[PDB]
């Protein structure tokens, strides 16, 4: 206990080590990047039965071809989001053309850097595709380092998630599978069973942008993943 | 220029500050909201320190932000009129430069923004208060009502309570509240209300206070009376052996 | 010049304020209103350069009903009308002064007498019986000098206007495309739709 | 460079006191004792000119300060506090009342002025409160003659007598028993005197003490003739001289 | 300004603490009038009482404060709220409605319990007023920024003694005279002294000025406390 | 170790530690200094120890021209003292081109007392570890000597002595105005009364100077200065043919 | 001892140290290996770069500064873009005011006063990142190496970050060897990914491992990754 | 801003430990001018020889060198050098070298006096030839500084102060220039003495009446030879 | 009083074919009726295959075409050495030129 940005004998930032420990707390998002889209989904986790579950944000639009899952203290992304959002929209303002996705991450990281009393609670999976380099999936940290991954899972349930992902993550998966996989990931380490009002999809592709699956979208592939399941 | 940071993590990812404030809501009167099939519905509690107090001119729990949107708080009432100052300044600004008056949603968004900023700025400690805010966007009929905290979370709510012996209160609601049946009169929907409150307030007195919304601007106060027709009607008639 | 003519009766105010609003050689619209309602019980109508009028009306409104929502209260005419002045008489020595006249009529419900409130962009302010902003100004004031009782009725005030308007009609050298008039009483504020053709 | 220290370093203890204020009390104890005495055409205040070795010059030192034509002050504590305080009143005399009306002002708001800096010295960042307790006295036309006590927190109030710093006790205990609210201006000054004696361990003479009065208007103090509308400052230094001639007869 | 493991506010609950040790003052609300009494702390035969202002202060012409804490703290509150009572009536050509300029002063004070770094004032305010909206009012502010509206409250030393006895016999229907009688009873039964004097006391009345239909403040003067201590049977 | 300790707050008895190590700060140098007034003159002696031989003696030094007018010798360490001295210089400058006269000794003494306060009082500045004592034939009051210390404490003397052996010096000085019964050095010529400084500063002191132990300034009407090691030597010649 | 004189940079301890200083340094030891080294033609960066996962990318350790300079890092990575950035600005004002190409020492001057503020600063936090510079100016190829303390040296040849001391001492020996290499790129660079082996417990190092940058004389600088390294390992 | 009981400042005292922990620095001054020398430690192999300058120039007639924390030492220059355009530009001749050293003195000592700063790690030798002399400064981490006639600071600061001692006592004559240099090659020699364990490179500057025109200007080449020589062999 | 403007004459055209584009200028610089220089350049190579001309007043021209180069370069850095497509450069030429709306540069510029 002695200020924010205080080197620990170990050459670690203080501040910086807790709010991971802050995202581990955090509702459980995944995401997946192949060559047809790329997918994210989340845990809504409802604290309560009362709580109607299609308010609960946790994934959300950036730029048509830019989406962004969160977790930790939800509540900081907020100007995380506004920031990405205006940093896409100038970008096009100033130069007739989408954001690249690494471009816009870089950005969202500057951000981080300018600790503002504390870093942030929320860690970002931020995905989208650009013509340069296709379908792309970034972890955002509070720290300013950003990294990219063709999967991950950040959140409580994440080290069971990423040893899933390890496994069942190849060159070659459809976006239907990839959708599949996420919401197995998802069933396995959530701490309640998965249904269309505590889970929610996402994707962006290269033709229709980034799109959330509304909740009947949803619960035809869990339905369909109850029995890709039973057979096998 | 005193910007010394006062909101920060613990070792084990906690902002103390923020946890710290939540206990001082806990410490407050309780506030509860319920929504009906055309309306939503507020409640408070009053305290007992004294009670040689005039009643006209202390400032009420629920809060008018526009003529369509309530907001009322748990916790520090000091800290509220603050949120509740810069609501108002919002809701006006936004008529100005949209041509619209406020949606719930964003109203809310706005408060718990607030809250929020009040979490990682130097020199300034967080919100003790949450908050239900309640109302109908203009020119529908949807009820809406949104609870925020001093984290700046935010999220909608069937029903909700916040403060002393919420989890209390809260128990009771989630039994009786059916998604599939909201109490469709504005007066049942009172009813529910009073009932949760009775289980933490003693006596629905000159304590226990209601104020219903219903769409288009249409807000009415309770009087005394008009609660001790609510109170008389379940004590006696759910006394049944 | 816009027209923005008020008349006080015995129970109420009436405005009256031109509908045409003209850039240059064209008129561009005949059915302007140059009015915000300020509460329930006052209304302000308003004339000058281009762009500051309506900046101004609608700066004005978003204070009024900030303060009312705040203390669940109205103001008085007499109140609203001294925070519009001392507005405009900070505008008028700053960078760019807002180059708008107003007229403000309320009805005062404590008081229960209604109340014509004239302020130019100086932040002059005074209240009168009858008042008029521009060139127009210069026939009424006698005409209503002549024509005017203390206590007539609402009706009575409606062709007292009448013939101001015509007046205007007459000896006007542009055409500001009729007047849109409106009433404030005791019961708040209404629009009279069909003063045209009449 | 720059300010640091933006929080105050007067809080508040769990049991309510304010420890810097509390202290600075403690600072104004050990002070020289200090006294003023409201008799009915003037007020007298006086202290002892303790000095550190019969090498310093005790003239030049100023323990009583002209703060008005009108105003007096004189203090007990730490004298560089007392300094500094007397320019800063001496300022806003002017600043916040001379150069808007065009006169002095009256004593009890310049008193309200002082008692302001000291508080603002109890609350701002990065500093502690003032280690002195002043003694005003003054007149003006409509309170005619008063007498102030500040202290370290900026509270005042009113007296007919009063003494501050070591002795403090003791003599407010001998001005009671001598003070009646038909006093001359002498009477005042020699109940002064008497009191001093006590505080005091050494020599006892007028250039030991220092003693001021406000009293009548000395037109020979004002420096020039032909506005017969003032007669000049109420405020008069005693000599010296003034000051044995007092102690003989004693 | 910073938050206990409980929820409260340290540098505030310390500073209650502190208004506790302070000379008593009661503010008392009839159908015509309100009373403001106070209680200096332990004077002396040398302090001037004449034009001595300590307690009771004038905010303008229809409001006054009774104030329970540190004097200087409460002079530099005062002068604010003046100031702000005479910008709303500059702004408005109205005098300042009473809950306004208390919201204000609690604003003020709210403050320093969010934001800064520096310490709350250790001052509490019962503020007496009229308006013609809600008539004759009573308020109170303390170091939290906190305010609420009473029929008859106390401040500083003996507040729990004081606000029980005021609750026996304060009724709805009274009148200013009783409700003087009441101030000055209840402060004789909580003092600290052997009995209470008139040199000891500040005392203030808004009453509705005999015949006329205007609002009248009057700040008693020395003589006349101690003549109304000798009416209601304290001499 | 309690913050009082450390930033200039109060101590429960009323105190300010970080001014009281200050004054202790004074006496690091070692050094003694003293000050007398002739009829028209005014003088000022200081102890010159250069251990060191690598140093450069014409540098060492602890007396300082603020003006034409106005000569200041400093107890206390080098950098604290060449502070004091530059600010001091500034304030006389600026004292002359706002008010059209040369500074007086004791206001420029009074500013930096105040200066001095300050830091007494605000918690970012340490005290400066000095004594300054300022000197001069002042244009309305004559020979000035006014010292001021840490705490923004000053006053004006009759003469005065600084240092680690200060007592010594002043109870001597002290012993030598209660037989002369007069306030001053009773002497026309400066160098007489620079004669007398040192012959009081060996008597106090127990010790015999050479030309390189001293270090003399002298103030005379509109003129401050130092002796050179030559005239301070032709000065110990004097007053070994007669003490 | 290490007790209170730990808790800022504005802090000295009673040894005459600056640990938050020391620490910063620290924060490098824990930093993947990168090596530089030049001959009188040309110079060149290696970097061993390190995933967080199986399925993570490699993140990049060399950034562009100009034409004609530019950096490796290891350490914390945001700290590598402020500073960088700093000497793309630096670069660029040389360029527009004075139509010159920035010299290599006076970007390892420039670098090291940026540090130094941040080592006296209440407040501030040094710097958490090593930076090897090279560049190719009007004096020929140039290697820096820079430490968070605000120390800068120019050198032949160095390796910082986790197990360097592997790296370093190869290149201790192999020093008349590469210094020759002019006008020969490909056999520097060779020399290059051969000094970063003798740093690995680790393992062969691959096609998304290795990360290579070379700036000459009618070279400008350039950084390969992947499909134009292959031919290296 | 704490002075601790004794009346000393316990941060300026941490500060030299620092410098006494640095490479070893001196200055002798001659009778027309000033020398600087220092201690370059080798740590590797791999540094390039003559190319890691510590000496630095401030205006055109100023050397500075010094011990402890390098960068400490850069920001000092660099507010000298700023010191020395800002005296040029408003009274035209260059600073005289005694202002130039009470410059960097109220600088240092500025950075005593307040709770957010630290003060510098590093003792400063400095000179050079102004309108009336040479002139040679040493300046401590307190802002303390005085003329010199020799100077060192760093780990071998004493044995190389003897050697200063020796010199000044047996040349009351004064010293030349070309001869300061030789005898600064020898002392830099004794002072490696108490650091040993690497090995070290020398460097040497000078500012000479007439062996350079009152300009600073590095000894390289021929006369760098003859002073590493000249030094060499009385160690033999 | 003071004129920042001036006029250095010249004359540049722009040429578009299916898959080439032309930019022209004449090599003269004048100043009212005297010649600086008959052979000084005012088209420029601005990297990514982008050709630009800025032609008026030379002085505003200079800054401009510096500006760009530079926004080019920076571009470059900020974007992963993206191509800077002519579209993309045209909007950001509007945006340094917009910039000075109120002070603006004297130049009639192609690309």
């Amino acid at each position: 206990d002695r200020g924010v940005s205080t080197f620990s004998p170990e050459g670690r930032l203080f501040q910086v080590e807790y709010s991971l420990e802050a995202i581990k707390l955090g509702s459980t998002a995944i995401g997946i990047a192949t060559k047809e889209g790329v997918v994210l989904g989340v845990e809504k986790r409802a604290t309560s039965p009362l709580l109607e579950s299609d308010s609960i944000e946790k994934i959300v639009e950036i730029d048509r071809h830019i989406g962004c899952a969160m977790s930790g203290l939800t509540a900081d992304a907020r100007s995380m989001i506004e920031h990405a959002r205006t940093a896409a929209v100038t970008h096009n303002l100033y130069y007739d053309e989408d954001i690249n996705v690494e471009s816009l991450t870089q950005s969202v990281c500057d951000l981080a850097l300018r600790f503002m009393s504390r870093p942030f609670g929320v860690a970002l999976l931020i995905a989208g595709h650009d013509a340069d380099d296709g379908y792309q999936l970034f972890h955002a940290e509070p720290s300013g380092t950003f990294y990219r991954y063709n999967a991950k899972a950040i959140g409580s349930g994440s080290e069971g998630a990423q040893a899933e992902l390890l496994n069942e993550w190849h060159s070659s998966l459809t976006l239907k599978e990839a959708e599949l996989l996420v919401l197995k990931i998802l069933k396995q380490v959530m701490e309640e069973k998965l249904d269309e009002n505590n889970a929610q999809l996402s994707c962006i592709t290269k033709q229709d942008g980034f799109k959330i699956y509304d909740n009947e979208k949803t619960a035809e592939l869990i339905k369909e993943l109850k029995e890709k399941e039973a057979a096998e | 220029g005193y910007d010394r940071a006062l909101s920060i993590f613990s070792p084990d990812g906690h902002i103390f500050q923020v946890e710290y404030a939540l206990e001082a809501v806990k410490r407050g009167t309780c506030a509860v909201g319920v929504k009906g099939k055309n309306c939503v519905v507020l409640g408070c509690e009053r305290r007992s320190t004294l009670k040689l107090q005039d009643t006209r001119i202390t400032p009420s729990k629920v809060s008018k932000i526009d003529s369509h949107v309530v907001l009322s708080f748990s916790g520090l009432n000091a800290d509220s009129r603050i949120l509740i100052e810069k609501a108002r300044v919002e809701a006006q600004s936004h008529r100005l430069t949209l041509e619209d008056p406020v949606t719930v949603e964003y109203l809310t968004r706005y408060v718990a923004g607030v809250q929020q900023r009040y979490t990682q700025s130097g020199g300034v400690r967080p919100f003790g208060v949450s908050t239900l805010i309640a109302g109908f966007d203009p020119r529908d009929d949807e009820p809406k009502l949104y609870q925020t905290e001093p984290s700046g979370i935010y999220s909608s709510w069937s029903a909700q309570t916040i403060g002393r012996n919420s989890k209390t209160v809260r128990e009771f609601l989630e039994k009786n509240y059916d998604r599939k049946e909201p109490p469709a009169t504005v007066e049942e929907c009172v009813k529910l209300t009073v009932r949760s409150l009775l289980e933490v307030v003693q006596t629905g007195a000159k304590n226990i206070e209601i104020t219903v919304v219903k769409p288009d601007s249409d807000i009415v106060a309770l009087s005394s009376e008009e609660i001790n027709q609510y109170v008389t009607q379940i004590e006696q008639e759910k006394q049944e052996q | 010049m816009d027209i923005i003519l008020g008349i006080r009766v015995q129970d109420s105010v009436i405005l009256a304020s031109s509908k045409a609003v003209t850039r240059g050689i064209s008129v561009l619209k005949d059915s302007d209103d140059k009015t915000r309602q300020l509460s329930p019980h006052t209304l302000m109508s308003f004339a000058g350069e281009a762009g500051d009028t309506v900046q101004f009306a609608e700066y004005i409104q978003a204070n009024i009903q900030l303060y009312s929502i705040r203390e669940d209260y109205e103001l008085s005419p007499q109140a609203v009308s001294s925070f519009v002045r001392q507005e405009l008489a900070k505008s008028i020595r700053s960078r760019r002064p807002y180059q708008v006249n107003v007229l403000i009529g309320g009805y005062d419900k404590k008081k229960n007498k209604p109340e014509l409130y004239q302020i130019d962009y100086l932040g002059t302010k005074v209240e009168l019986p009858y008042g008029a902003h521009g060139y127009s100004g210069f026939y009424t004031f006698s005409l209503l000098d002549h024509h005017y009782r203390p206590d007539m009725t609402t009706e009575e005030g409606l062709d007292l206007l009448k013939l101001c308007v015509q007046e205007l009609e007459k000896r006007m050298p542009m055409d500001f495309k009729g007047v849109i008039v409106k009433i404030v009483d005791k019961d708040g504020i209404r629009q009279v739709d069909d003063f045209q053709a009449q | 460079m720059t300010d640091r220290y933006s929080f105050s370093l007067t809080t508040f203890s769990p049991s309510g006191k304010l420890g810097q204020i509390d202290y600075a009390l403690t600072a104004v104890k050990q002070g020289v004792t200090s006294l003023g005495i409201k008799a009915t055409n003037g007020v007298v205040i006086a202290t002892e000119k303790k000095s550190s070795s019969p090498l310093a010059m005790s003239e030049t030192l100023s323990k009583v300060s002209l703060l008005t034509p009108d105003i007096g002050a004189v203090y007990s504590g730490m004298g560089p506090d007392y300094r500094v305080l007397v320019d800063k009143s001496r300022k806003v005399a002017h600043t916040s009342y001379k150069r808007i009306y065009g006169e002095y002002p009256p004593t009890k708001l310049l008193v309200s002025e002082v008692a302001k800096i000291m508080q603002e010295a109890t609350q701002s960042g990065g500093v502690r409160p003032f280690g002195v307790s002043l003694l005003i006295a003054g007149h003006d036309e409509f309170n005619g003659f008063s007498l102030y006590q500040v202290d370290p927190s900026g509270s005042y109030f009113p007296w007919k007598a009063t003494a501050i710093g070591k002795g403090s006790v003791a003599a407010k205990t001998f001005l009671e028993k001598r003070w009646n609210d038909e006093l001359e201006l002498e009477d005042a000054i020699h109940i002064a005197l008497l009191t001093l004696k006590e505080s005091v361990e050494g020599e006892f003479n007028g250039d030991t003490i220092e003693l001021a009065i406000i009293g009548d208007e000395n037109p020979d103090l004002l420096g020039y003739t032909g506005i017969p509308t003032d007669k000049g400052p109420r405020f008069r230094k005693l000599t010296s001289q003034e000051i044995n001639d007092r102690l003989e007869a004693l | 300004t910073i938050f206990s493991p409980e929820g409260r506010l340290y540098q505030v609950e310390y500073a209650l603490e502190s208004i506790s040790h302070a000379g008593t003052a009661i503010g008392i609300m009839a159908s015509d009038g309100i009373v403001l009494a106070a209680e200096r702390k332990v004077t002396s035969t040398l302090l001037e009482q004449d034009t001595s202002t300590e307690k009771l202060y004038k905010l303008n012409d229809k409001i006054a404060v009774a104030v329970a804490g540190l004097t200087a703290d409460a002079e530099i509150l005062i002068n604010t709220a003046r100031i702000h009572a005479q910008n709303y009536l500059k702004t408005y050509n109205e005098d300042i409605p009473v809950e306004i300029l208390v919201r204000r002063l609690s604003d003020i004070k709210q403050g320093y319990t969010q934001h800064g770094g520096l310490r709350p004032f250790g001052v509490s305010f019962i503020y007496a007023g009229y308006d013609d909206r809600y008539g004759y009012q009573l308020y109170t502010s303390n170091p939290s920024g906190n305010y609420t509206g009473w029929k008859a409250i106390s401040v500083g030393a003996n507040t729990s003694a004081a606000q029980t006895l005021l609750q026996m016999d304060y009724k709805d229907d009274m009148k200013v005279d009783d409700a003087i009688e009441l101030a000055l009873k209840t402060l004789s039964k909580t003092t600290d002294s052997s009995a209470l004097t008139y040199d000891r006391l500040e005392f203030a009345t808004i009453r509705k000025g005999a015949n006329d239909g205007e609002v009248y403040q009057k700040i008693f003067k020395p003589q006349e406390i101690k003549d109304i201590l000798v009416k209601t049977g304290i001499t | 170790a309690g913050y009082d300790r450390h930033i200039t707050i109060f101590s429960p008895e009323g105190r300010l530690y970080q001014v009281e190590y200050a004054f202790k700060a004074t006496n690091q140098t070692n050094i003694n200094s003293l000050a007398v007034r002739g009829k028209d003159c005014t003088v000022v002696i200081s102890q010159k120890k250069v251990p060191d031989k690598l140093l450069d003696p014409t540098t060492v030094s602890y007396i300082f021209c603020i003006s034409r007018t106005i000569g200041m010798v400093v107890n206390g360490p080098i950098p604290d003292a060449r502070n004091a001295a530059l600010r001091a210089k500034a304030e006389a400058a600026e004292f002359r081109y706002k008010y059209g006269y040369d500074m007086p000794c004791d206001v420029l003494a009074k500013r930096m007392a105040n200066l001095s306060q300050i830091y007494t009082q605000r918690a970012y500045m340490r005290p400066l570890g000095v004594i300054l004592t300022f000197v001069s034939v002042d244009e309305e009051l004559g020979p000035s000597i006014y010292k001021t210390d840490p705490a923004g404490y000053y006053v004006g003397y009759k003469a005065t002595a600084t240092g680690p052996k200060q007592q010594e010096i002043t109870t001597n000085l002290e012993n030598h105005f209660k037989k002369s019964k007069i306030d001053h050095i009773n002497e026309e010529s400066w160098e007489k009364v620079v004669e007398f400084a040192i012959t009081h500063m060996i008597d106090a002191l127990g010790t015999e100077f050479s030309k390189n132990d001293l270090e003399v300034g002298v103030a005379t009407k509109d003129k401050f200065f130092t002796l050179s090691a030559e005239n301070i030597e032709e000065r110990l010649v004097a007053i070994a043919e007669q003490d | 001892f290490r007790n209170n004189y730990d808790g800022d940079t504005v802090t000295f301890s009673p040894t005459g140290r600056l640990f938050q200083v020391e620490y910063a340094l620290e924060a490098i030891k824990q930093g993947s290996v990168t090596v530089g080294l030049r001959s009188n033609t040309h110079a060149v960066l290696v970097a061993l770069k390190r995933n967080a996962d199986e399925l993570s990318s490699y993140q990049k350790k060399i950034i562009k500064c100009d034409e004609h300079m530019g950096l490796s890092l290891a350490g914390l990575a945001p700290d590598a873009r402020v500073l960088s950035n700093y000497l793309r600005q630096q670069c660029n004002y040389s360029s527009l005011v004075f139509n010159r190409k920035l010299a290599v020492e006076r970007a390892g001057h420039l670098l090291c006063d940026k540090a130094q503020k941040n080592t006296q600063s209440y407040g501030g936090r040094p710097y958490g990142v090593g930076l090897l510079i090279i560049g190719y100016d009007k004096s020929g190829a140039h290697l820096l190496e820079f430490q968070p303390s605000g120390n800068v040296t120019e050198l032949y040849g160095t390796a910082i970050g986790a197990r360097s001391q592997g790296a370093k001492t190869y290149l201790e020996r192999t020093l008349d060897t590469f210094i020759k290499i002019d006008g020969n790129p490909d056999e520097l660079i060779k020399a290059g990914v051969e000094a970063i082996s003798q740093s690995l417990r680790d393992e062969s190092l691959t096609v998304d491992n290795l990360s290579i940058a070379i700036v000459g004389k009618d070279t400008p600088f350039t950084i390969y990754d992947g499909e134009a390294v292959a031919k290296y390992i | 801003s704490v002075f601790s009981p004794d009346g000393r400042n316990f941060q300026v005292e941490y500060a030299v430990k620092a410098v006494e922990n640095g490479t070893t620095s001196i200055g002798i001054k001659c009778n027309d001018g000033v020398v600087f020398a220092v201690e370059k430690l080798i740590t590797s192999k791999l540094l390039v020889p003559q190319k890691n300058v510590k000496i630095q120039v401030v205006d055109r007639h100023i050397g500075c060198v010094y011990s402890g924390l390098i960068p400490d030492g850069r920001h000092l220059v660099n507010r000298g050098r700023e010191e020395a355009a800002s005296f040029k530009k408003l009274y035209k001749t260059p600073i005289p070298i005694p202002a130039f050293a009470d410059r960097l003195g109220q600088y240092v000592q500025a950075h005593t006096l307040y709770n957010s700063v630290r003060p510098f790690g590093v003792s400063t030798i400095f000179g050079g030839v102004d309108k009336n002399g040479a002139h040679l400064y040493m300046l401590e981490p307190s802002g303390s500084y005085w003329g010199y006639k020799g100077a060192a600071t760093g780990k071998g600061r004493q044995s190389a102060k003897a050697e200063l001692e020796k010199l000044v006592d047996h040349h009351p004559e004064g010293l030349s220039a070309r001869e300061a240099v030789k005898q600064a090659a020898k002392i830099i020699y004794l002072a490696h003495e108490d650091n040993k364990e690497k090995d070290f490179e020398l460097e040497i500057s000078w500012c000479s009446l007439s062996e350079t025109n009152g300009l600073h200007k590095f000894v390289k080449g021929d006369l760098l030879q003859e002073a590493i020589d000249f030094a060499q062999k009385e160690i033999n | 009083q003071f004129n920042p403007y001036g006029d250095n004459g010249g004359t540049i055209l722009g040429i578009a074919g299916e898959d080439f584009a032309v930019l022209a200028g004449d090599t003269r610089n004048i100043t009212d009726y005297s010649i600086n220089s008959r052979y000084e350049p005012k088209v420029f190579d601005c990297g990514d295959n982008i050709v630009m001309s800025a032609n008026g007043f030379a002085a505003d021209g200079d800054a401009l075409v510096k500006r760009f180069k530079n926004s080019v370069k920076w571009y470059h850095f900020d974007h992963n050495d993206k191509k800077l497509s002519i579209n993309s450069a045209a909007r950001n030429i509007q945006h340094l030129l917009y910039g000075k709306r109120f002070f603006p540069y004297y130049v009639h510029t192609i690309i």
